């Protein structure tokens, strides 16, 4: 449908400039390493990683975190606001412990993605933009995640779970809320992008070093 | 015998990506066992002119989707130094719906990518390579970091890379969920800590690129095939495919196929042979085929009558009015609502538009609303021609090519499936009086 | 020589800071960065 | 000399290298339509109203950001340029509010005048329009952001001319909003000039609101006396 979220900040007791946020000393070492990657005189190029680092330490991006990143990298806070609002992986509102993203683009839609989405909805009892009352699961829909060959699939906190059926996704959910962590990858006895059965190519062992090198080199 | 007329059956010995399915060790030792990092020092000592010529004669074209001749594009950066550092930027955004090849290259053959970065940077005189990987590919990015760590410890990259006296660094930079950041200027802006909004051209990145320095933006596969082209000859590369359509290609067959998969194949393979041999054929048989998008969502679709004899290269698919794109083949049989699929693609483009320029920012959302009404038949037959004219107004008038890629699927749907639109229109008309 | 085994099983044990930890580890291998001549464009 | 020869509608003009298509066209008295280009601001290239046809070129170029090449012939009034202008104005007016009677930019609108001179005369948009909530940036500049055409002129002025980086864009796509993202006053000794650079009524003068229409006013050219700058 539409975006639903708002791109204006209204102050709130849980989200305001006085909300406590700061980087851990190890996170400060990581920030130093990040900033060292870019040429001197260009430190704004580090707003993308550092901001992400903040969202990794805190779980989301409060306005104080954006202000802290702006202060650290010595850039106007509006530039950090623009980056934070432009990119969709930045959470400007708290999410659940396990952020579930279900691809619903056409290659995934063809392989019955709606079945996966409704299975998740009926397992968790929440809608497409809500969080569970225990704040353990946040479900949303996303565009193509680059795993179209292994459709349908979902992403849960930097992990891909591919070749899903409603039973597989329900098992992943009920095992995740038990305190464990399901292994990523396809759930169809394929564990790759290979053809479903047969391995029509690359059957022969790969050739040795210098196999086809041209003469004179 | 020279001048082959049939393509689509190449043996494993000629496949560049020999660990596409991740059945071997993706680390340094396995890659060296498979022939990676072989005679890299000699290749570097040959000189940038030799590498540029070897890429030129191979007839390689850009694998990102545009199909630009790689030799000329990489030779655009053969200018002399003017005080600014030179950089190479590898495009690993991988945002096209239907494309899954660069992901497998990075997660299974990262050392090919690192070696290609070194070789291409030497060819262009680049000081360092920035690899802009998709933000969702966290495991792939960490695998690439492990490979780069191994290359640094082994002395293959860094100070005195491979012992050639050439210093070269490889950095990995992660985006945060923006398909537009696959555009080369949008990617450059995203590296610089701004919004993923494309720049206008001219200037081209060879003049003013990242940090305002000379830059070349290349795809993951284009860079990764560079060391193999340098080693096995380049003239060997040209022996595959038709003229100006040379080499091997990675295809992602998805949708309504028995076994969707990522495969490597000779460039000019016929589409039907590709679908039957590797994908296992269309679901319900070839007679059940309805439509195919041959090169990812940005390309116009084709019906079954065109898919019978079409070749999967740039020129043949241009002659079919669809283009090759990223060679991601999405297959839809006769049991799908094709209007709904194209509307979902238009909604994707609506949600991925950066909003910088007027034609994209307004017209793509307008097209999204029109197609949402078309799906239900809530329109009239004159609105089909109206939508065609709207799409023609968007196309060719935007800053970047996201507007073109939003217009093209609509034009293909109108061109080949107008009767379905009119039938839905009349069904909705008589159903609601 | 085998093909029945998947060798990309390391990413099953990656945490949330592995990428940045690897960046920190690689920081000691990089060449000194070039300078634009100013501390920032706003300087 | 260093001057190179270009052609505007078949007329020969000698221009310094680096001159754009817009400046080359204005050297013969032709004003290319524009919304985002200001000659005292950095080039943006996003409004796309300046698209013009170069002879023997299949693509129209943004005249505000394209330097003229040697031997180029610029067709400012060909069918391609007219169709490009009409399409761009159609897109600009697709989501614009029907606010002209209540808008203070009424008789002074570049959107209105360029729609009357270069756009179509009717509409084929049969959907609902977008609506944006208003932002507060102080008591001097009144903000009605449904009229914003996203030319980013105010952002460039504040960043460069005024030296204040408080204005920007949040979001992306159709729902991309110009503002401050936080409740913040845009305080500057030159902050009122953003009223002038705004081609539309998105930014208006609050003390001046609703009091007059431009055709009524009589203009007297004079000198400011509030400081010694004159
Ligand atoms: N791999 C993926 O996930 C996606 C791929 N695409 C493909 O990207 C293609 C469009 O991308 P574009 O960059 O706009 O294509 P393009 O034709 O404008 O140019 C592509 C490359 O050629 C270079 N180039 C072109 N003309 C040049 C010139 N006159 N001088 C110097 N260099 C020049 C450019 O620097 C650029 O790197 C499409 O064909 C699309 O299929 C689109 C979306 C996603
Ligand atoms: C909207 C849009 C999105 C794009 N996304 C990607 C992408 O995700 N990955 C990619 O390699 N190229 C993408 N491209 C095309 C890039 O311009 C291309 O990769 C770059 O020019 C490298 O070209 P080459 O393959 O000839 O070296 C995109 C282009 C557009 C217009
Ligand atoms: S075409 Fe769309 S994505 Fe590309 S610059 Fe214009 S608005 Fe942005
Ligand atoms: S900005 Fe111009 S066109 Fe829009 S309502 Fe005001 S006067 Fe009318
Ligand atoms: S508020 Fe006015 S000047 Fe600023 S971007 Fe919108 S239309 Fe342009
Ligand atoms: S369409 Fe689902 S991952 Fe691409
Ligand atoms: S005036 Fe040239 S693009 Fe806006
Ligand atoms: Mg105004």
């Amino acid at each position: 449908g539409a975006g639903g979220a708002l791109f204006v900040h209204r102050d709130t007791p849980e989200n305001n400039p006085d909300t406590p946020f700061d980087f851990t000393p190890e996170n400060y070492k990581r920030i130093e390493a990040i900033v060292k990657n870019y040429p001197e005189g260009h430190k704004a190029a580090a707003v993308l990683p550092v901001l992400d680092l903040a969202q990794r330490q805190n779980g989301w991006l409060p306005i104080s975190a954006m202000n802290k990143v702006a202060e650290i990298l010595q850039v106007p806070p509006m530039r950090v606001y623009e980056v934070a609002t432009f990119y969709t992986m930045y959470n400007r509102k708290p999410v659940g412990k396990y952020h579930i993203q279900v691809c619903t683009t056409t290659p995934c839609m063809l392989r019955n993605s709606d079945s996966i989405l409704e299975a998740i909805q009926k397992k968790l009892g929440i809608k497409v933009g809500e969080t569970t009352p225990d704040k353990l699961f946040t479900l949303i829909e996303v565009e193509c995640l680059g795993a179209c060959v292994n459709a349908p699939m979902v992403q849960i906190n930097d992990n891909y779970y591919e070749d899903l059926t409603p039973k597989d996704i329900e098992e992943i959910i009920d095992e995740l809320k038990a305190g464990k962590i399901p292994k990523p990858g396809p759930r169809s006895g394929r564990f790759s992008c290979e053809p479903a059965g047969g391995l029509t190519s690359l059957t022969e062992p790969p050739k040795g070093p210098g196999f086809g090198v041209q003469a004179g080199l | 015998a020279p001048k082959k007329t049939s393509f689509g059956s190449l043996k494993d010995e000629d496949r560049i990506f020999t660990n596409l399915y991740g059945r071997h060790d993706w680390r340094l030792k396995g890659a060296q066992s498979r022939g990676d990092w072989y005679k890299t020092k000699e290749i570097l000592l040959k000189g940038p002119d030799w590498i540029l010529g070897e890429v030129k004669t191979s007839g390689l074209r850009g694998r990102g989707g545009a199909g630009f001749p790689t030799g000329l594009k990489w030779s655009f950066m053969n200018k002399p130094s003017d005080g600014r550092p030179k950089y190479l930027v590898v495009n690993a955004d991988e945002g096209e719906p239907g494309t899954c090849k660069d992901r497998e290259i990075i997660r299974h053959d990262p050392h090919k990518l690192v070696e290609g970065c070194l070789v291409g940077g030497r060819a262009m005189g680049a000081r360092a390579a920035y690899i802009y990987i998709r933000g969702e590919f966290y495991n792939e990015a960490s695998n690439l970091q492990v490979a780069i760590r191994e290359a640094y410890e082994a002395g293959l990259i860094g100070k005195n890379a491979c012992g050639s006296g050439y210093d070269f660094d490889v950095f990995v930079v992660r985006g945060a969920g923006a398909y537009i950041c696959g555009e080369e200027t949008a990617l450059i802006e995203s590296i610089e800590g701004k919004q993923g909004k494309p720049r206008l051209k001219p200037p081209f990145p060879a003049d003013v690129g990242v940090f305002g320095c000379p830059t070349t933006v290349a795809n993951v596969e284009t860079v990764a095939v560079s060391p193999t082209i340098c080693r096995r000859g380049g003239a060997w590369f040209a022996s595959f495919g038709r003229e100006r359509n040379s080499g091997t290609k990675l295809f992602n067959i998805s949708g309504h196929v028995n076994h969707p998969c990522t495969v490597e194949e000779e460039m000019s393979v016929p589409l039907k042979e590709l679908i039957e041999k590797h994908a296992g054929g269309v679901i319900g048989g070839w007679d059940n085929l309805l439509a195919v998008i041959p090169g990812g969502s940005s390309t116009p679709l084709i019906p079954k009558s065109v898919c019978e004899t079409v070749l999967m290269d740039f020129d043949a698919l241009v002659q079919a009015q669809t283009g090759l794109g990223t060679a991601a083949v999405i297959v839809m049989d006769r049991s799908t609502d094709i209007v709904k699929a194209i509307a979902r693609l238009i909604e994707f483009y609506k949600h991925e538009s950066c909003g910088q320029c007027t034609p994209c920012r307004e017209g793509v959302d307008w097209m999204n609303k029109v197609m949402a009404r078309f799906v239900k038949g809530d329109a009239r037959p004159a609105e089909i021609d109206s939508l065609w004219e709207i799409s023609k107004q968007i196309e060719g008038h935007t800053i970047c090519a996201l507007g073109d890629g939003a217009a093209w699927p609509v034009q293909g749907l109108i061109r080949h499936f107008r009767p379905e639109l009119e039938e839905r229109m009349q069904q909705f008309a008589l159903q609601h009086q | 020589f085998d093909n029945s085994t998947y060798r990309n099983l390391q990413h099953h044990e990656y945490s949330t800071y592995t990428f940045l930890d690897l960046n920190v580890e690689l920081s000691k291998f990089r060449m000194p960065q070039p300078s634009s001549g100013r501390q920032s464009p706003r300087h | 000399s260093n001057l190179i020869e270009v052609f505007v509608d078949g007329q020969s003009v000698m221009v310094e290298p680096g001159t754009t298509v817009l400046q080359a066209c204005e050297k013969v008295g032709m004003q290319i339509p524009r919304f985002c280009y200001h000659e005292r601001l950095s080039v943006a290239g996003n409004c796309r109203m300046c698209l013009v046809e170069i002879e023997k070129a299949p693509k129209v170029v943004a005249a505000c950001a394209m330097p003229v090449m040697k031997g180029w012939n610029i067709l400012t009034n060909s069918e391609k340029s007219k169709k490009a202008r009409e399409g761009v104005m159609e897109f600009l007016l697709a989501n614009h509010p029907l606010d002209c009677p209540i808008c203070d930019q009424g008789g002074e609108c570049d959107l209105q005048d360029q729609s009357m001179m270069f756009g179509s005369d009717r509409s084929r948009f049969l959907e609902g329009k977008r609506a944006v909530e208003d932002k507060n940036i102080g008591p001097l500049v009144k903000t009605i952001m449904t009229r914003c055409i996203q030319c980013t002129r105010c952002i460039r002025f504040a960043s460069e001319i005024a030296g204040v980086d408080d204005l920007g864009t949040t979001g992306r796509g159709n729902d991309m909003q110009v503002g401050t993202y936080i409740e913040k006053m845009f305080m500057s000794e030159l902050s009122g000039n953003i009223i002038d650079i705004c081609p539309v009524g998105a930014l208006t003068s609050k003390p001046y609101a609703f009091t007059a229409r431009p055709w009524e006013t009589r203009k007297t050219e004079s000198i400011d006396v509030m400081d010694a700058v004159g």
